[PDB]
């Protein structure tokens, strides 16, 4: 079973913070409450590798009272004055912690972008379904509605807008369970089969999520799991089929650690491989079975974000609508809020911090 | 030989020369004398000092090396840094020659002043009668921007790895005097008139005539074959300054000197001393004027510094332990006092070694249950004993320094400035002579063996201490009732009278009769180290904790937590429930420390110049005029160390290493808690707090 695996092979450590220390922890170790709320234009620090090393060397010359992907990821604080990043970003109304991104550039080379806010509509308007189009799509069965909605859909400071990888910052907490599926497959796969296989991914993974987070009312019907499939509704995708599954951390919990989230991912992996439905629905297509790169949660490592290509599969949503969902317009709309697909986002009394699994 | 009834305000060294001779030198001293009305006048005295007296106040150097400190009369402005004890020596020896040749001399006190009109020099001084002139005070605020190159200020610490940076700052200002020439300076001397002064560069452009009076007096010193004229600055309507940039004052007074002493006449000394003038600093602040200006600068209440000035003739703390008696005349008094003691006490004085078990005490770790604990003390017994024994050995060496000591002893119980001076002088004279270490050890041993012997008979049982401070359990009281004040009173009287009787029986005579303080009545106590003891009163929830380090604000919050935790823990009258209370206290402490995870000044510890510490960032070497406030303590956070005071405010820091600091604090709290658990409940289990396992993540 899975109870057995999370009875022997995982050792939870949680620390119930409480009262004001809870708010302090949330504000301190997650992105600021406006880092991921949309904005008319970006205030950030975007340049190539070399120009970023220079601009760091120039912000060091104004940060003399103490002390490139560790250092950008390091530059966080606030105090009651502007934060220390403001020497690099060059505004005074920046707020921290704030995202740091790795940007592949044509033809080669890497750029980084620490930004206090961005225009998330410019990124996700050519993927957003109008509230009316949803509300008129009229299609009762949730496999049916999810599949039809999926059918509908449609310079460094410019290259950030087609390739953008998010850098894990182990200083920060984790409020979302960002899984990185890399299903390799021998014969191609239709899309209704994949969509139902994902309906069976969510159910097993939510059972695993509920075992790992015991004091959480994670109803395996309405709990949101957000799926993004890389474009390659015909699948047309041979060799490899890249998914991305993002789940909110359940209510009172937050996760701390690279090893803690490596453990969470591996438990979800074994739980979905222990669901007999999933490996029927998806087997005989799938060569290997390692569906989850649990080593992507290491500090300094990057995951391509939804709505970004590769240097070109835009990770675009596959609405695996919850069984017994409640407000379908809102579930569709959340595939666009950046808070639902960054590691260290603000959570949406006490909290418990799962800082170890073993 | 005219006598004027007056009141000397300051005594300061003007010149130091050697006559057509080889083995002695003279000095010329400057007197700031004031009439009954306050009307200032300026007199002088001449003194001679031999080679031997100099070596005595130095503790062997040579008088040609204390007359080539007549290079201080130029613009080479920080000559004491070259050899500080030489100046402490020269000034103490002049103040001894002056009382030994001119007679008793007392700042601010009514006096009788002679002269010699053929020469104008004061020849004799005596006491007198009259309601003297109140010392008026002048306020001083001064700031300066010396441009020291912060790569030269790092070479010094390259040579002297523990060097306080006020010293490196002064040493640079010594290696390039011109840094004080081109230096902004602002001064605002309020005198009840007003003296502000812009100085964009201090070598370029209220009245300096309503603040000082420039006086020229003609003198015929025996040391000179010529009449020589002394030019001075006589303060008007003020007698001292109250204020700290030591280089600011140095460069200000150096400008005043270069200006006043421009034309042909005689040039004063210009020497200053302070803790900034030693490489390793010195705990207490002071700015000793012993030269040009002519009057002090109390770098702070202020009645304290004023009275200390007046009592010790102004040489304290400038000269050090030389106030009381020369360094190399302490072995004689040590031996002589040793001889006068009763031979049992003398065998004690001769086999004292610092780590000895004289009284049987509660062996740590151990606790005392519901009893009637009392904690006593003899206020300042080491100072009283040093004074008394110096008297009793007096015939081994004059006694004017010992009279200063005796004034400080009779004044300590009622004035705290005297207590401060004693607490700083008794250690430092023992440091100047170890046979004093041993004499004090022996007499304190005798004073402990009594107290033990008397406690045998007064229903008291000494449980710990040293003999000037001790505590114990009245193991006869009924653990209850109002017949406990009576027994503690009887015990305090018995021990006071017995210790007094013992000290007499050895011919040690105390300035003022011993008082045995009762510093608290308690009902529980736990002891976990030699110095670590916590006390608690169950009747009224009052306590005392001693032995915990207080190295910063984090440690005072921690000590409060340890005290509240021990109150609950001893309110349980098993061990496991105690451990629950202890880990609950540590949990709540780490969380509330998280709320202050940004407050750098809170996590900063103070590190002495002796305890090896974090190295300096080169970025701290250009903290400008804040390095000049670093004379003793360095306040450091941490992983890389930050001297939080060598940087302007507010700081801009990576996260403070709260795990490192909480680890330190938890180690000390764990000493306390292991002590209490072992002592009260007999657990062999060292208390340990899981930090790396729970609560480490909060600071990762």
């Amino acid at each position: 079973n899975i109870g057995e695996y999370v009875k022997h092979n995982v050792t939870p450590r949680e620390t119930v913070l409480d009262g004001d220390t809870a708010k302090a922890y949330l504000r301190a170790r997650t992105y600021a409450p406006g880092a991921l709320t949309p904005a008319p234009a970006y205030c950030g620090a975007v340049d190539s590798a070399t120009k970023m090393m220079g601009r760091l060397a120039d912000a060091e010359k104004l940060l003399v009272p103490r002390g490139r992907l560790l250092r950008l990821a390091a530059t966080e604080q606030q105090g009651p004055t502007p934060p220390a990043i403001a020497a690099l970003i060059r505004n005074a109304a920046v707020q921290t912690p704030l995202p740091v991104y790795r940007i592949s550039m044509v033809p080669t080379g890497q750029a980084f972008a620490a930004l206090a806010w961005d225009d998330w509509a410019r990124i996700t308007r050519d993927a957003r379904l109008a509230e009316a189009v949803v509300s008129a799509e009229a299609h009762p069965d949730h496999g049916a509605l999810g599949r039809r909605l999926t059918d509908r859909i449609r310079d460094a400071g410019g290259q950030m807008y087609v390739n953008r990888n998010e850098i894990f910052n182990g200083a920060l907490a984790i409020t979302n369970i960002i899984l990185d599926l890399d299903i390799a497959l021998k014969e191609p796969v239709p899309f209704r089969r994949l969509h139902e296989a994902l309906g069976h991914f969510r159910r097993g993974a939510l059972a695993a999520v509920q075992l790992l987070f015991p004091a959480a009312r994670v109803d395996p019907d309405a709990y949101p799991c957000y799926f993004f499939k890389s474009a390659c509704p015909v699948c047309s995708c041979t060799d490899k089929i890249g998914l991305r599954v993002c789940m909110p951390v359940p209510a009172p919990y937050v996760v701390h650690g690279s090893l803690t989230m490596r453990g969470v991912a591996r438990v979800i992996q074994q739980a979905v491989l222990l669901d007999r439905d999933f490996v029927e629905a998806i087997g005989s297509y799938v060569k290997n079975f390692l569906l989850i790169d649990t080593g992507v949660y290491a500090h300094g490592h990057s995951l391509r974000l939804p709505y970004f290509a590769k240097i070109c599969g835009r990770l675009l949503p596959v609405f695996v609508i919850p069984p017994a969902c409640k407000d379908v317009p809102a579930f569709v709309a959340a595939h666009a809020d950046p808070r639902r697909f960054h590691f260290h986002a603000p959570p949406t009394r006490e909290i418990r911090v799962l800082h170890s699994l073993g | 030989i005219v006598w004027v009834e007056e009141s000397v305000s300051a005594i300061t060294l003007y010149a130091v020369w050697l006559p057509p001779a080889r083995e002695y030198f003279h000095a010329l001293v400057y007197f700031v004398c004031r009439n009954a009305a306050g009307e200032g006048r300026a007199r002088f005295a001449e003194v001679s000092v031999t080679a031997t007296e100099l070596r005595d106040f130095y503790g062997s150097q040579a008088v040609v090396a204390a007359a080539r400190a007549a290079t201080t009369p130029a613009a080479s402005p920080l000559e004491p840094l070259e050899n500080p004890t030489l100046w402490r020596a020269l000034y103490a020896c002049v103040l001894a020659a002056l009382e030994r040749q001119t007679g008793p001399v007392a700042l601010f006190a009514p006096l009788r002043i002679g002269s010699d009109p053929r020469t104008g020099l004061v020849v004799k001084v005596e006491r007198a009668w009259g309601p003297p002139a109140a010392p008026r005070a002048a306020l001083l605020v001064a700031e300066a921007n010396i441009d020291i190159d912060p790569m030269a200020l790092a070479a010094r610490v390259a040579e002297h790895p523990d060097a306080r940076l006020a010293w490196a700052r002064l040493a640079a200002i010594r290696d390039t005097p011109q840094c004080a020439s081109a230096a902004s300076l602002t001064v605002n001397i309020t005198t009840g008139a007003l003296f502000a002064r812009e100085y964009q560069t201090l070598a370029f452009p209220g009245a300096f005539g309503d603040l000082v009076e420039v006086c020229e007096v003609g003198l015929r010193p025996r040391g000179h074959p010529q009449r020589v004229t002394a030019r001075v600055l006589l303060p008007r309507d003020y007698d001292y300054f109250v204020s700290f940039s030591a280089p600011a004052l140095v460069a200000l007074f150096r400008q005043w000197h270069t200006t006043v002493h421009a034309a042909p006449a005689l040039a004063p000394v210009f020497a200053f001393l302070g803790p900034e003038f030693e490489v390793r600093g010195g705990p207490v602040p002071y700015f000793a004027v012993l030269g040009f200006p002519g009057w002090p600068t109390f770098t702070v209440l202020v009645r304290g510094a004023a009275a200390a000035y007046a009592a010790l003739l102004g040489a304290w703390p400038a000269v050090g332990a030389r106030v009381v008696l020369p360094p190399r005349a302490w072995p004689g008094v040590a031996s002589a006092a040793a001889g006068c003691l009763l031979p049992a006490v003398r065998e004690a004085v001769a086999r004292w070694h610092p780590a000895t078990k004289i009284i049987q005490l509660l062996d740590p770790p151990a606790a005392v249950g519901p009893v009637w604990t009392a904690r006593f003390c003899f206020p300042g017994l080491r100072a009283q004993l040093l004074a008394a024994l110096a008297d009793l050995g007096g015939s081994g060496l004059g006694r004017t320094g010992l009279a200063r000591l005796d004034a400080l002893v009779v004044a300590a119980p009622s004035e705290p400035w005297a207590g401060a001076v004693l607490e700083r002088l008794v250690p430092d004279t023992c440091n100047a002579c170890p046979a004093l270490r041993q004499l004090l050890g022996g007499v304190m041993a005798a004073v402990c063996l009594q107290i033990e012997e008397t406690a045998s008979s007064v229903k008291f049982a000494v449980c710990g201490g040293d003999g000037g401070a001790f505590w114990g359990v009245f193991n006869v009281d009924p653990q209850d009732a109002d017949a406990a004040s009576g027994v503690i009173e009887d015990a305090r009287r018995a021990i006071e009278t017995a210790v007094g009787a013992v000290l007499r029986a050895n011919a040690v005579r105390l300035r003022h009769p011993l008082c045995l303080a009762l510093e608290g009545v308690y009902t529980h106590a736990v002891a976990w180290s030699q110095a670590g003891v916590w006390f608690w009163n169950s009747r009224d929830n009052t306590d005392h904790l001693g032995g915990f380090p207080l190295r910063g604000p984090a440690y005072t919050t921690a000590a409060g937590v340890v005290r509240d935790t021990l109150r609950r823990v001893l309110g349980l009258t098993d061990a496991l429930t105690a451990r629950g209370l202890m880990e609950d206290a540590c949990d709540r402490l780490i969380l509330d420390a998280f709320n202050k995870r940004l407050d750098a000044e809170y996590w900063s510890v103070r590190v002495s110049p002796f305890e090896a510490s974090d190295p300096l960032p080169p970025t701290a070497f250009r903290g400008g005029a804040l390095l000049d406030a670093e004379h003793y303590w360095r306040r450091v956070v941490r992983s890389v160390g930050v001297p939080v005071d060598l940087y302007p405010r507010p700081l801009v820091l990576p996260p403070v290493d709260c795990a490192h600091h909480l680890r330190e604090i938890l180690r000390e709290i764990e000493l306390v808690f292991t002590g209490v658990l072992a002592g009260v409940w007999g657990e062999g289990g060292k208390f340990v707090y899981p930090f790396d396992d729970k609560m480490s993540f909060l600071f990762a």
